[PDB]
C-alpha cells in the first residue's frame, strides 16, 4: 500500500488575497510564538 | 546572461519555474 511516489513539489497552500479599496483586516487575537535558532 | 569527461553538472532543486512561483 505505502510506497515511495513521484510528484511535483508544492511550494505552499494556496490563497488568493481578495483585494479591495475598501476593506481591511484587523487582527483580534494574538497568539505568543516561541521559536528556536541554533547557530555555531 | 553569459564536459562529459567525469564531470557531472547536476540541475538544482528549484529551477527557473519555482524561483518564478517564489
Amino acid at each position: 500500500s505505502q510506497s515511495i511516489i513521484a510528484y511535483t513539489m508544492s511550494l505552499g497552500a494556496e490563497n488568493s488575497v481578495a483585494y479591495s479599496n475598501n476593506s481591511i483586516a484587523i487582527p483580534t487575537n494574538f497568539t505568543i510564538s516561541v521559536t528556536t535558532e541554533i547557530l555555531p | 546572461v553569459t564536459k562529459f569527461n567525469g564531470l557531472t553538472v547536476l540541475p538544482p532543486l528549484l529551477t527557473d519555474e519555482m524561483i518564478a512561483q517564489y
